[PDB]
């Protein structure tokens, strides 16, 4: 009984040690020197995402986008095909 | 190993990490005619006495780096570039300061890591709870730092102005009116002898006043170091009782119990239970006998009478700040926490804000 | 018990040296100025700062 | 299977994992932090191009990049509105239902907040000019710039906006009982 | 109808990099309210460690 | 890559000093992820 | 399998006598303790385990094997060649199978001649 | 182009409650001291807790700001000095401040304000933002309808692009400060004598509803009636952060008197369980029709919202953010999420961003004065000393939008 007792502490005691937080830093490799990649069944290749600040405009390329107006329309113009002939 | 450096306003402790105590304390004061600590006071005569540490906060700071590099070459004798240093800063102190700490430590000592720990987080490392207040005064200022989770709560954060030199000054003008001499700028030093020595404070102040004036039981004898003898009584209360009636000095504020009360209020209702269950004293001022009875006497007087009053005074709580930086420093799951050279170099003194917390 | 059992505290993670003349991973160590090196050259380089120092003091 | 969010996606969320070094221990890193020394930083007042007036402010940058050109001068650049002269407005732009001072007032007011017609309308003044719907700021501004083009691309259709907004409205302003019945007819319908 | 098209203004810039320092702080926020919870566990632990070791 | 363990949901965000931080999503199944050994990237030189 | 982190014996009053000894064994994934069987106390020994040695210990007999030093204390400057192995991937406690092609005659070959006897066959 | 420069600025948030200030960059306020002080006619200014909380003769508790501006200007620059002195620590003329506003503050006050700023603090920079763009930039939002209830107002702010639309502000008189009078009225007609900490020389524990056993304190001086009702103020609000509780639904009598009670310890030592009429109370916020044409807090913001542009609505509505002191009473923010849920249009998503702290609610115009700072971008934005010695009344409308 004093045994069972001391391992019921115990896992107590580790599971006030696991619920804690495990991790707070990682590597500086991990953080600059290698870029992440994702490879699919077919072989093609994704890189992760980085989400940096904005970068400055080159040219006028970099065309506005209302993001409350994409809330109820979509972002494409809609094309001719299906355009209705005019008025 | 790594180096504990733990700045205040009146004395500076410093030593190694894992240590019991502190291996070096000296006084925080540069003398020109550059000589810092005990061979400063040793020359009152021919060096201009200056404390660059005002509150808690750096005011000239070639006068904290001369403290740095007399601490690190003299005091403990060891290289800074060799050793990580873990140094204190006080509370609410302007993020400008903190950016210079930085600065001065990569560029000037050229340190391999650093960090800046708040001062009061360590008086509650030492002693060992994890949530708390912290009342910690030294020689320039009091503070009152509720802590939840080991995070300090900046809102909460009540400062008092108050503090052990202004009790030096008190008892000073106290001595004079029982007519001894000390008004001179060295008798200063004999007052704060004194105050360390034979000063207590009162359960009762009224109860005090009035046995000490009905009988001379409670008066003590206190030699001068020129061979003279005094007798003080019911003075030996009346100045630690400033900290509880600060109107004593003429300062229109509230007492230490008071402001206490009022830091612990303006946390959260939920965890102002913790607070009140721990409230931590720090700091030299705190270390008058009888203290922690009557602060909790006065916040048992505040605080509601459902809730549990526990003040928390070690009797090694001089150092309680220092303790704590040097089992801070010893932690494993602190050593990434370090700012490295590198990340200095690529992130500039603002890293400071971005590791330390 | 304490012959069968010691308490062995783990071993200390090694220190990566790095090369002072290169700054390239340490992968020898110059018998004379124990300063670990990784070329001929830095090899050379620290044999004649050693002797210039060995001169001047002394 | 995927998560998305801004600033965090929920408060049980573990914290981000922050780089540093000595993680394993400062023993192991200390020749390689030992090789190397700091770059001086400095507490230096900078030019900002993109400001007019000249003013200073302060960084902390490193020496070496010390009067270089502020990088976030590159961000300016304003949304392109044409200006015209009194002459201008005189031979062409002349309307009998705007007055010159209320489409000059409209066209500072777009050139103040980037022809963000909502706010425009928002900061419109109501109060001394006549009361203008978006639909007509809308119409004057793309009016005029279509004309000063033509004198010195997509036009303006205020009819059409005119009823795609009072369509919205009547679809917002409906009861209950009215979209019950709609999603309803919509669910029976199928 | 499609508004005429046009390049990204000052002001649009500005409101990316608003949204990206706000991110910056709610994450930071949190990263240093879990170190600290961390740090002081761990010396509570070191305690509590003593006390049976010295025991 | 150390500790080599899938650390779950994750987004690489930079910080305000240049700092590359990955920020963390909470889920159900974290455990689950800790034990792995859908897209799932892993870091390459 | 994992690094060997702690070998500390678990003192007990008989109804020194230890109960269990316990290992922590890392590996990249992480790291696990277990409470073993005191017996396993003799293998440790004869198996000269430390702190900082990457073993295997098999569920079925509870024998250690040892299999070197984890080449995370390995220096460039000190002269080793087999007593130096990398961490273990994996989670610390794996559950391996092993298929094997043979034929009766392999079988055959093999119990008619098993590899001073030796020396002179 | 990296990341957001730090220019050591300063950023300032003066609410009626309490004084938010701190440096650019950090996420919480370094100091926050109550708005109001004590006033002595000579005047003498105790300005900070440690100052007002003890008795003084023929000393007033005022307050500088009157529906969310500032009125006394006198008051306005004493705060502002002990601000600096005590808690800053540093000459006005080395930092830039950006300090935050009224979403209705007029022109007239505002180039007060700056020209205080100027000639007076001759700092090098400044920049006056709205609370609620603050409070949207906070959550990194540039979009979204602010609802903002402090201690003097309940308002509902649609922003816009970062802009505030002015049009669509609503704003009630149901805040904290009713609250407070509420809480008032229950204690008188429940006969508590409100014993305010600062009499109390000792007290000795008693059991529920017995008179209480205090001393009070000797050698008191004569206070104004202005400090008596902003200390009775302080223990009532007290009250209100510990007992009072929002109802997950309309306020039933049946519901509320199952639910189990609360119990609070007044500083004379009195104690009591306040029952059912701890939901009443808050019940006021949400239904006013009730309290013995005022509209309730989801009537402020569903009718903020239809005064914008419907172009703008769906996302008004999908970006709803809570700040202010007194929405951090229990289960408010389910409360109103529950009633916008059930009154917003089906074909638009409804989401309530989830902070709900109070550093997140009562700090978050502060914080969003700090990420705005921050920014390398918003570096264009400063209006200059330079700037100021031509435009001192021109561009400082025109420069702060
Ligand atoms: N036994 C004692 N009893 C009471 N006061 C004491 C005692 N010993 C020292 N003091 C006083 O306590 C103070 C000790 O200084 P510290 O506590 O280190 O303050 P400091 O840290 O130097 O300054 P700060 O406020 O922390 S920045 C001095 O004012 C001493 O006079
Ligand atoms: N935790 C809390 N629970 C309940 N009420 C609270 C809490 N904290 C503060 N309050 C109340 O919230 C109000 C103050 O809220 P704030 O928004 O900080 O006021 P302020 O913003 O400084 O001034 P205004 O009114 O916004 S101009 C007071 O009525 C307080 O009593
Ligand atoms: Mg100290
Ligand atoms: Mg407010």
């Amino acid at each position: 009984f004093w045994n069972l007792k001391t391992l019921q502490e115990r896992e107590a005691r580790l599971r006030l040690e696991q619920e804690e937080a495990e991790l707070l830093t990682y590597t500086r490799e991990d953080a600059y020197s290698m870029e992440y990649v994702y490879e699919d069944v077919d072989g093609q290749t994704e890189v992760m995402p980085l989400w940096t600040p904005p970068t400055p405009p080159q040219d006028d390329s970099d065309i506005y986008l209302d993001s409350v107006m994409c809330l109820m329309y979509e972002a494409t113009p809609i094309p001719e095909a299906k355009l209705p002939p005019v008025y | 190993a790594a180096l504990v450096v733990d700045n205040g306003s009146g004395m500076c402790k410093a030593g190694f990490a894992g240590d019991d105590a502190p291996r070096a304390v000296f006084p925080s004061i540069v003398g020109r005619p550059s000589y810092v600590g005990d061979e400063a006071q040793s020359k009152r005569g021919i060096l201009t006495l200056k404390y660059p540490i005002e509150h808690g906060i750096v005011t000239n700071w070639d006068d904290m780096e001369k403290i740095w590099h007399h601490t690190f070459y003299n005091e403990l004798r060891v290289a800074p570039e060799e050793h990580p240093v873990l140094l204190t800063e006080a509370p609410l102190n302007p993020k400008a300061n903190r950016e210079k700490m930085t600065q001065i430590m990569f560029e000037t000592f050229n340190t391999p890591a650093m960090y800046v720990a708040i001062q009061a987080v360590l008086s509650l490392y030492a002693s060992g709870r994890t949530t708390g207040i912290v009342m910690d005064s030294g020689d320039g200022v009091t503070h009152t730092v509720p802590i939840y989770e080991g995070y300090a709560l900046p809102h909460a954060i009540l400062r008092l102005d108050l503090a052990g030199r202004d009790l030096t000054d008190y008892l000073m003008k106290i001595l004079t009116e029982r007519g001894y001499s000390f008004t001179t700028t060295a008798e200063r030093e004999i007052v704060r002898d004194i105050k360390e020595k034979l000063c207590y404070v009162a359960l009762d102040f009224e109860q005090e006043m009035a046995t000490a004036a009905s009988s001379s039981s409670l008066e003590k004898s206190y030699e001068l170091p020129d061979g003279q003898v005094i007798t003080i009584g019911n003075e030996r209360f009346r100045c630690p009782e400033a900290l509880f009636q600060p109107s004593f000095l003429g300062m229109e504020s509230c007492g230490i119990h008071e402001t206490t009360f009022n830091s612990i209020m303006k946390c959260d209702v939920d965890i102002r239970k913790d607070l009140y269950a721990n409230t931590v004293l720090s700091g030299g001022t705190t270390m008058y006998p009888g203290i922690a009875d009557r602060m909790q006497k006065e916040i048992t007087a505040l605080a509601p009478s459902t809730m549990k009053i526990k003040i928390i005074a070690p009797p090694e709580r001089k150092y309680s700040v220092w303790i704590g930086g040097s089992i801070l420093a010893s932690l494993s799951t602190f050593q990434q926490m370090w700012i490295s050279k590198q990340e200095y170099d690529e992130s500039g003194p603002s890293i400071v804000h971005r590791k330390c917390f | 018990f304490e012959e069968w059992f010691p308490q062995g505290r783990p071993p200390k993670v090694p220190v990566r040296e790095v090369c002072p003349v290169t700054h390239r991973p340490a992968l020898y160590r110059d018998p004379v100025t124990d300063i670990p090196y990784a070329t001929a050259r830095a090899f050379k380089i620290i044999r004649e700062a050693y002797k210039k120092y060995i001169t001047a003091h002394g | 299977r995927e998560v998305y969010a801004l600033l965090y996606s929920d408060k049980k969320d573990a914290p981000p994992l922050l780089p540093s070094d000595t993680g394993q221990g400062y023993r192991t890193v200390k020749a390689k932090l030992g090789s190397k020394k700091v770059r001086p930083w400095k507490w230096m007042p900078f030019t900002n191009p993109a400001r007019k007036d000249g003013a200073m402010f302060f960084h902390w940058r490193r020496a070496a990049e010390e009067g270089k050109d502020y990088p976030f001068a590159r961000f300016n650049k304003t949304v392109q509105v044409p200006v015209y002269s009194e002459q201008e407005y005189q031979l062409y732009l002349h309307d009998d239902a705007w007055t010159k001072a209320e489409t000059d007032h409209l066209f500072d007011l777009s050139r103040r907040f980037d022809l963000r017609f909502v706010v425009i309308h928002d900061r419109y003044d109501h109060q001394q000019f006549k009361k203008r719907s978006v639909e007509d700021l809308k119409e004057r501004y793309y009016h005029i710039c279509a004309k000063l083009a033509n004198v010195r691309i997509p036009v303006f259709d205020a009819g059409h906006e005119r009823r795609r907004k009072e369509q919205l409205e009547r679809l917002y302003n409906r009861t209950p009982e009215q979209v019950a019945e709609e999603e309803y007819l919509l669910q029976e319908l199928r | 109808l499609q508004e005429a098209p046009r390049p990204k203004s000052h002001w649009d810039y500005l409101l990316e990099e608003m949204q990206w320092m706000a991110t910056d702080f709610a994450q930071e926020r949190r990263w240093k309210v879990a170190a600290a919870k961390k740090l002081v566990r761990t010396v509570v632990r070191h305690h509590e460690e003593k006390q049976l070791r010295e025991e | 890559t150390v500790p080599q363990r899938c650390i779950g949901f994750a987004r690489r965000r930079v910080g305000r000093g240049g700092r590359v931080l990955l920020d963390r999503a909470h889920s159900d199944y974290d455990s689950v992820f800790h034990h792995l050994d859908w897209r799932h990237f892993r870091p390459r030189t | 399998e994992g690094e060997v982190t702690e070998l500390t014996p678990c003192e007990t009053e008989n109804p020194k006598t230890i109960s269990h000894v316990i290992i922590g064994l890392k590996t990249a994934k992480g790291t696990k303790q277990l409470k073993l069987d005191p017996s396993i106390f003799e293998s440790l020994q004869k198996e000269r385990v430390e702190a900082g040695d990457v073993i295997y210990i098999e569920a079925n007999s509870g024998a250690v094997k040892r299999q070197g030093r984890c080449d995370t204390y390995a220096t460039e400057f000190d002269l080793e060649a087999e007593e130096y192995v990398p961490l273990p991937k994996g989670d610390v406690h794996k559950k391996k199978e092993i298929i094997q092609d043979v034929t009766l005659h392999d079988l055959d070959v093999a119990n008619a001649r098993p590899q001073i006897l030796s020396m002179m066959g | 182009v990296y990341g957001g420069d730090e220019v050591g600025a300063l950023v300032f948030d003066i609410g009626s409650y309490t004084v938010r200030a701190g440096y650019a960059g950090e996420d919480c306020p370094k100091v926050d001291f109550p708005t109001a002080i004590g006033m002595v006619v000579e005047p003498t200014y105790y300005i900070d807790t440690n100052a007002l909380r003890v008795p003084r003769e023929n000393m007033e508790a005022i307050s500088p700001l009157k529906n969310g501006m500032v009125e006394d200007w006198d008051s306005f620059q004493a705060i502002l000095d002990h601000t600096y002195k005590m808690h800053v620590k540093s000459e006005a003329s080395l930092h830039p401040v950006l300090m935050s506003e009224a979403p209705w503050n007029t022109r007239a006050k505002r180039e007060k304000l700056t020209e205080l700023m100027f000639e007076h603090y001759n700092i090098p920079a400044f920049f006056l933002c709205k609370t609620a763009v603050l409070t949207a930039f906070a959550n990194g939002r540039s979009t979204g309808l602010i609802l903002d209830s402090g201690a003097t107002h309940t308002t509902a702010i649609p922003v816009h692009d970062g802009y505030v639309l002015q049009q669509g502000i609503v704003k009630s008189p149901l805040a904290g400060d009713f609250i407070t009078m509420q809480c008032r009225e229950l204690f008188q007609e429940m006969n508590i004598e409100l014993v305010p900490p600062y009499m109390i020389a000792s007290k000795e524990a008693v059991r529920e509803g017995s008179p209480a056993n205090w001393k009070r304190k000797e050698k008191l001086p004569q206070v104004t009636r202005s400090w008596h009702n902003y200390m009775c103020n302080c223990v009532i609000q007290d009250f209100q952060a510990s007992v009072l509780q929002v109802s997950d639904s309309t306020y039933d009598e049946q519901v509320a008197a199952q639910m189990p009670t609360v119990h609070y310890e007044f500083p004379n030592g009195y104690n009591c369980d306040f029952g059912a009429e701890r939901l009443k109370i808050p019940e006021g916020l949400f239904d006013p029709s009730n309290v013995k044409t005022m509209l309730g807090v989801s009537h402020v913001v569903t009718t903020s919202v239809g005064m914008c542009d419907i172009d703008i609505r769906p996302g008004l509505y999908g970006s709803v953010i809570v700040a202010g002191g007194n929405t951090l009473i229990q289960s408010f923010t389910d409360r109103l999420n529950r009633e916008l849920s059930q009154k917003t249009p089906p074909s638009m998503r409804l989401k309530l961003i989830a902070n709900n702290t109070t550093v997140e609610r009562r700090f978050s115009s502060w914080i969003g004065g700090s990420i705005l700072a921050s920014l390398g971008t918003f570096q264009q934005m400063w209006i200059s000393k330079q700037e100021y010695e031509e435009g001192g009344k021109q561009c400082v409308e025109r420069k702060c939008p």
